[PDB]
RNA sequence: CUCGAUGUCGGCUCAUCACAUCCUGGGGCUGAAGUAGGUCCCAAGGGUAUGGCUGUUCGCCAUUUAAAGUGGUACGCGAGC
RNA sequence: GUGCUGAAAGCAUCUAAGCACGAAACUUGCCCCGAGAUGAGUUCUCCCUGACCCUUUAAGGGUCCUGAAGGAACGUUGAAG
């Protein structure tokens, strides 16, 4: 799971690393991994999840 | 001789030279202590 | 349902051309082993058959960082006792890089089967462009 | 001790044209050109050349003091003339100068002739002799080493190929 | 870069006082050029040759057919060369038993060598002691026995075993030559050869360099 | 570790590696004229004795040789003698 | 191992820039094997150009008519086994 998200989520910048963390930040914003492989799927989802942490990252 | 021991310069005319590690005694007096540790 | 996106049997292969005449050597195998793998991939789930396609060209211009130009060990041993062994510094063996070197990712893959089967499959060559042996088609 | 590296004027004769790592030299022998330190340059304001790393630390200035040193050795080159003697010590001994082709005759059997690298001549006066003439040092420097290692002399006669000036301590002898 | 012929017999001529004369008839009966390459597809220089009486009409087929490329007469297997700068298709086609290689120096040849069949240690070495009579417990001929007791071993590969044997290469190297009768086909050298009237020899210049 | 068995020394056969090299190859110093040596460095390509006495390994002795290397391999080698 | 030129270190220095030599060792040269080199390469030459059908149709499955180049089989054999 995490091998796809650290292969999809740093391709549109911000590493696995750094992601999980903008997504550490929110009051309800925290679903989980599994579903997490909306890099084959929603693809535009997940983009724009990314920002959801890039934006997020302080 | 050429020495492969571990001396160190000793005498005055002798030079210690660094090329390698090699204490070296070279001097114009005698090639004796020359003290090569290769 | 069972989340894990399936093996389509390596689905798509996109075609890329490095350049191998920069300057990082050694450095440069990560990211051409991670490549033929899963590395900008994102779907397509590794582990299971998958890989990708790229190309080396001269890569004849490398010279590590230390004096590794000098150093590395290299030998192929062979299955003859007698006492082989054939040790050959690298620049020593830089003279024609065949299989080594430039195959330092071979070292850096899954190695055995599957693995094997991205292995040399990226192409080499020393001397960027000319008659590119290689397939002419769609690279970036 | 202190050390220094500055003083290298521009006679007459001689020529400059820098180019940053290359250099040459024009003069009467010719000229010269040679790699040197990347990052680094020297200058040549008028009469004198200022060599300069840009960057301070332990293996800066150091570079600076082969440069300007090497030089020297070219305008010198180029002007003045190279040269260095070699004396033949020891009987059937006799060097005849052919042009390109030095003829030796040094005890081995047979003679043996030692083409000079074009860059250097030379003329031995006297059926004994041998003097070197070039204008870069560095070159000279083999032809003069190759010249004498044919059969340098040996302490116990000094009978060999020694330079004009080299003194030997030939002595060397007995037993007990 | 030079032809190959059936060796065939050996003698000598033995001179009055000498009999130095020990070579073995060669009959190098010439060759077949006219085929060769370049850099446009294949290797270097090369050069077939072909020299017997196959009988053209019946035997072998494609080979006969794969000759018409301007050739003249199919012989048997066909051998290759290398440079030395010679001939081509544009001038004959029909090399012959003589040029400029030159004479009286020496010329190296290829029999096939024969094959005793399996051979032993006692065989392909010719050392291993012991008896036969009070023996008849290592009588002899045996391997002689050979290996350790306890240990990694590994037989260790490539000792000398048995083996076999049977039509193999060769090369002599050196032999000089006392004679030739070009088209008569009659090259003479000095005696080993390898092969035995069953051979066909590629009878090189001398690779001595 | 083996006592519900891993056969001892020496020889024969046939070996394979190490290098702390015996011969040969390249060097430095010598209290190295030369010839021959002394010692140290480098070097494992290849080569590296027949006999007398003894079970011997070894050793001493006769006579060779460029030389008769040191050592690891269950003090290599008995489902091989 | 020998050195050149050469600073660091007003000299010196075989090295730090930079060039040159240099052994039976190493790569090659010589002989043999060698494309299962699955990374299965190259070149030359030879041979095959008749009809239909059912499918779940680009996958095929099947019938008749054909069968070449070549291979093999058999026999006579071999300095090959």
């Amino acid at each position: 799971w995490i091998a796809r998200i650290n292969a999809a989520a740093r391709q549109n910048g911000i590493s696995y690393s750094k992601f999980i963390n903008g997504l550490k930040k929110a009051s309800v914003e925290i679903d989980r991994k599994i579903l997490a492989d909306i890099a084959v799927f929603d693809k535009v989802a997940f983009t724009a999840l990314v920002e959801k942490a890039k934006a997020a990252l302080a | 001789m050429k020495v492969r021991a571990s001396v160190k310069k000793l005498c005055r005319n002798c030079k210690i030279v660094k090329r390698d590690g090699v204490i070296r005694v070279i001097c114009s007096a005698e090639p004796k202590h020359k003290q090569r540790q290769g | 349902m069972k989340t894990f996106t399936a093996k389509p049997e390596t689905v798509k292969r996109d075609w890329y051309v490095v350049d191998a005449t920069g300057k990082t050597l050694g450095r440069l195998a990560t990211e051409l082993a991670r490549r033929l793998r899963g590395k900008h991939k994102a779907e397509y789930t590794p582990h299971v058959d998958t890989g990708d396609y790229i190309i080396v060209l001269n890569a004849d211009k490398v010279a590590v960082t230390g004096n590794k130009r000098t150093d590395k060990v290299y030998y192929h041993h062979t299955g003859h006792i007698g006492g082989i062994k054939q040790a050959t510094f690298e620049e020593m063996i830089a003279r024609r890089p065949e299989r080594v070197i430039e195959i330092a990712v071979k070292g850096m893959l899954p190695k055995g089967p599957l693995g094997r089967a991205m292995f040399r499959k990226l192409k080499v060559y020393a001397g960027n462009e000319h008659n590119h042996a290689a397939q002419q088609p769609q690279v970036l | 001790s202190r050390v220094a590296k500055a003083p290298v004027v521009v006679p007459a004769g001689v020529d400059v044209k820098i180019n940053g790592q290359v250099i040459t030299i024009k003069g009467k022998n010719g000229e010269l050109t040679r790699t040197l330190n990347d990052a680094v340059e020297v200058k040549h304001a008028d009469n004198t050349l200022t060599f300069g790393p840009r960057d301070g630390y332990a293996d800066g200035w150091a570079q600076a003091g082969t440069a300007r040193a090497l030089l020297n050795s070219m305008v010198i080159g180029v002007t003045e003339g190279f040269t260095k003697k070699l004396q033949l010590v020891g009987v059937g001994y006799r060097a005849a100068v052919k042009g390109n082709v030095i003829n030796l005759s040094l005890g081995f059997s047979h003679p043996v002739d030692h083409q000079l690298p074009a860059g250097i001549t030379a003329e031995c006066p006297t059926q004994t002799e041998i003097v070197l003439k070039g204008a870069d040092k560095q070159v000279i420097g083999q032809v003069a080493a190759d010249l004498r290692a044919y059969r340098r002399p040996e302490p116990y006669k000094g009978k060999g190929v020694r330079y004009a000036d080299e003194v030997v301590r030939t002595k060397e002898a007995k037993k007990k | 870069m030079i032809g190959l012929v059936g060796k065939k017999v050996g003698m000598t001529r033995i001179f009055t006082e000498d009999g130095v004369s020990i070579p073995v008839t060669v009959i190098e009966v010439e060759a077949n050029r006219v085929t060769q390459v370049k850099d446009l597809a294949n290797d270097g220089y090369r050069a077939i040759q072909v020299t017997t009486g196959a009988k053209k009409a019946n035997r072998v087929t494609k080979p006969e057919a794969g000759h018409f490329a301007k050739a003249g007469v199919e012989a048997g297997r066909g051998l290759w060369e290398f440079r030395l700068a010679e001939g081509e298709e544009f001038t004959v086609g029909q090399s012959i038993s003589v040029e400029l290689f030159a004479d009286v120096k020496k010329v190296d040849v290829t029999g096939t060598s024969k094959g005793k069949g399996f051979a032993g240690t006692v065989k392909r070495w010719n050392f291993r002691t012991q008896d036969a009579t009070h023996g008849n417990s290592l009588s002899h001929r045996v391997p002689g026995s050979i290996g350790q007791n306890q240990t990694p071993g590994k037989v260790f590969k490539g000792k000398k075993m048995a083996g076999q044997m049977g039509n193999e290469r060769v090369t002599v190297q050196s032999l000089d030559v006392v004679r030739v009768d070009a088209e008569r086909n009659l090259l003479l050298v000095k005696g080993a050869v390898p092969g035995a009237t069953g051979s066909d020899l590629i009878v090189k210049p001398a690779v001595k360099a």
